[PDB]
């Protein structure tokens, strides 16, 4: 879910909300999905 | 090391205000609405009380333990070239 | 304001002032003077009565309610779009766009011929009798009485029956209790606060609450999560 | 505050005030108007009694409670969702949202027809003779002494009959411990420092308290780890 | 405080009051109350008697006991968890997380329904009379003879029998005897600067003794060699 | 303390006043209380005698001697260990680590139920008959002479027998002399000054001197050749 | 060679706060509360003791003894360069 | 005196530094987009 741009409020806090909205949802910014796209290139090319 | 640390008077929050609302609300507007007519301030105002009640600004325990630490990294890296010149080993021969 | 506007009536002021012994000759005709002089003066908005009425347009022309003091707003009845201050200098006189306003005495100028207009204006709240009726914050009778307290002491003054000490005695109390009653009605409450924080923090800007009646001007600014 | 506020009748005052012979034609009168006035003047919010009372709305008007003094929050009774300040100008009023409130006397307009409320407001904690219960600390009792010395004082002054060194005396004092007690009232003590604590360190910020009725304003951010 | 608090009786304060001629009509009903005056006017920690007493909650609720003063912790009987200030405005209210409390007069305001919770709390050291007891620190009297000496030179130069110079010179060595007292009762000893020491140095910050009573605030931090 | 502490009676310090025919009014009795009101006002360490005394504890309390005015240390018979501060609210009260110390009264707050502690205090030098016994460093003399001076003159001041010059002159002249005993008394010595040389110079720090009595505090940080 | 040393008075710590939980929040929330008001600054607010007690800032026990070890360091590195010179073998002629 | 001196002053607002600052959150922004996008600005042209 991360890496497909989901991001968990319970995964990284104590949630004290269902509504998909940032005034108290929290935005998920993908900057981990170059790293593994990277690699996976590599892959096909070798 | 702990960073600067503030000390605040609360005498200009407005009434009937909690020290915590206000903190909040300020934390996010960035703007802390006081009141400079309390009746705690009224001394500073007409002049029965001393003038440094309502200025001088806010008071700051700081400590200049930054540079103390910049000093002891000064020295370990001085003591370590010391180190790498007397084995003969130096920084360009270990890489 | 933090606090209400509960109401009390004018003499509340009279059970204060004549207290003191120099004050005795009050009446309630003077009562109501320094009153309406020191409400003037202060030109705090709680304290007046938010009212709304609908009038109709002659031709660029129509007739102002009895009690209006100020006017928060005017609008379209039908479109409900908002009305600005009319800079035009020639608005009902032809030679040989948005809509606008202004307004004098008991006349209001649109720049609209035949339309009917809703105006929300502030009054005075009154009594029973036809008398203005005053808050009963403390901090309000304590600096009316000062006010009327000081005025008198003027008087006195300039007839040479009050040493000069006690006139700027009773002025320095004023002073200070006016500005704390200025702050007193104007600091804005928790709930006030959220509408104020709500209009702050916009990642997109909204500058057209004055088309509605700033009706949104302290609604929260929701951005979807992607 | 640190201390708790135990509550005493209004004549520890008189008892306080008449030691002194200049003092001494006070009556309970005069206790209770000049209690009412430094109570209202300092505004100390843990003086009054917090209470919590469910209203009906018939149409965007509803009837107040008679001790109301000053309201923290107004929320739906359903859903429990905190009503904010009214921003609009034409509430009410229809042409040819977020829930929000407004109050000025016994009345509170709200933008809601048919529903029900609930309102945390505050009051005074009141005697069983039906009079002003004031505070025990010894802070607030002498400064109350002081405010009611130096309005007896400046009425004394403004006569003739105090030296106008004794009245600035007294306004200094008066000054200095007013500013005391405004200290002891306000500042956290160490349970609402914890509060106030978990309110600052916030690595994901917290901006919907109001929602809630700043039930988790303090409640502490837990980071999972990783 | 470096120093240990030896309790004497109140009429110690009287022993030093008496040899000034002009002193000599004060009593003990006097100076129980300028005493209590001092007390809450200095509000040093070190004068009050730590107390722990468990009470039960009924709902949402809990009686007080009776020499409370100030709180210093509210924990929960069967966990031992620490209870911060309540920010929640609708606590026992219901519509249609962390515990917490609030505490005014003889009533504890919790979060919980049925439980028992441990209040540690600070009261005054009092006689086999039912009176204050106070320190016997030759500060502590000299400073509290020197407020009721400042006290009653006040009255009296409010009446006009004592020169304003001699007026000026008490509140002179009344101020300065006033800060020497607060720094003599609140500078850490050796031992207590033990604590602050170990609070202070922590490679890894201990940011959680308010959940426990702030036992291990000044526990070493010791870390492991590798 | 550059100088020895030689102890000498107190009828030495009426042999120095009384040469004033201002101060032949004086007793034994008021040297007694100015000299403890002067002593505690300088609070100098080596005016206090140093003592160590053994004491059993019950369950988390213990009895203290009847000389004790302040405590240096506190620690554990058997194994030596010494003891902080209490930081904790809930010491000996069960719900349903480092030991520490705190200290009220004639009894002492520590954390351990049943064992044996050392405790290093200060008292004050006795006299024969039984009372205080100073020192006869004549700066010590001398400005105990100006304090009973001051404190007489004031009162005569008070009254008005004394021209306000000759109290000006009084407490200037003290206020100096005070100075100078603080410096005497606080200034260290040759040895003293070793002491903290080998305190301040040490290329591995050490941070422990508490857990000993402060023993090893001056002791010389010796670094191996190689 | 230790850091800064910081001299802070207790005068201003509020009532019924010990030093050690007020030093504590104040190193967590880094603001640290204050009573401008307290008893024992009657004298100054009252201009009966010097103003100089609610102002004047904080003192430091300063020694400057980062230059000194700045000067032994470059001294060092100066009579290095010396016996390397005499003894005829370079830096750059040792890697 | 003052009415033969203080100069004339000035209704100047500081709107220079709030365009420099949205300006340089525009560069920041199309930055990011760029990395999260693997597409550097090198690999544009």
């Amino acid at each position: 879910d991360l890496l497909n741009g989901r991001l968990h409020m319970s995964d990284l806090e104590l949630v004290l909300i269902k509504a998909a909205y940032i005034p108290d949802r929290l935005q998920h910014y993908p900057i981990m999905n170059s790293k593994l796209n990277v690699l996976r290139g590599e892959e096909s090319k070798r | 090391n702990w960073g600067s640390i503030l000390e605040l008077d609360l005498s200009k929050v407005p009434k009937g205000w909690d020290v915590g609302k206000w903190m909040y609300y300020a934390r996010v507007n960035h703007i802390a609405v006081i009141d400079s007519f309390k009746e705690g301030t009224i001394g500073a105002s007409t002049g029965k009380l001393a003038g440094a009640l309502n200025n001088a600004g806010k008071g700051m325990i700081e400590t200049n333990i930054g540079n103390y630490i910049q000093q002891q990294i000064n020295l370990l890296e001085f003591i370590k070239m010391e180190m790498a010149d007397v084995a003969g080993i130096s920084k360009q021969r270990e890489g | 304001m933090v606090n209400n506007i509960n109401w009390v009536k004018l003499p509340v002021i009279l059970d204060r002032l004549l207290r003191h012994p120099l004050l005795t000759d009050l009446n309630l005709e003077t009562a109501i003077q320094y009153t309406l002089d020191f409400i003037s003066a202060m030109g705090l908005p709680n304290v007046y009565v938010d009212k709304i009425e609908t009038i109709d347009i002659k031709e660029y022309r129509g007739e102002l309610p009895c009690d209006l003091i100020s006017i928060n707003q005017v609008r379209l009845h039908k479109n409900g779009i908002a009305l600005r201050a009319m800079t035009d200098n020639f608005n009902a006189y032809p030679t040989h766009g948005e809509p606008s306003f202004k307004t004098q005495g008991r006349v209001i100028f649109t720049s609209i011929k035949h339309e009917k207009v809703d105006i929300s204006y502030k009054a005075i709240m009154l009594d029973d009798e036809g008398l203005p009726l005053i808050p009963d914050n403390p901090i309000f009778l304590k600096t009316l009485e000062l006010y009327i307290k000081k005025e008198w002491f003027t008087i006195l003054f300039d007839m040479g029956k009050i040493s000069p000490a006690v006139l700027n005695n009773t002025q320095q109390e004023y002073a200070f209790k006016a500005g704390q009653c200025n702050n007193e009605f104007v600091i804005p409450s928790v709930s006030e606060m959220e509408a104020i924080t709500n209009m702050w923090n916009q990642l997109i800007p909204r500058v057209t609450e004055f088309r509605r009646g700033f009706k949104n001007l302290g609604d929260k600014e929701y951005i979807r999560v992607h």
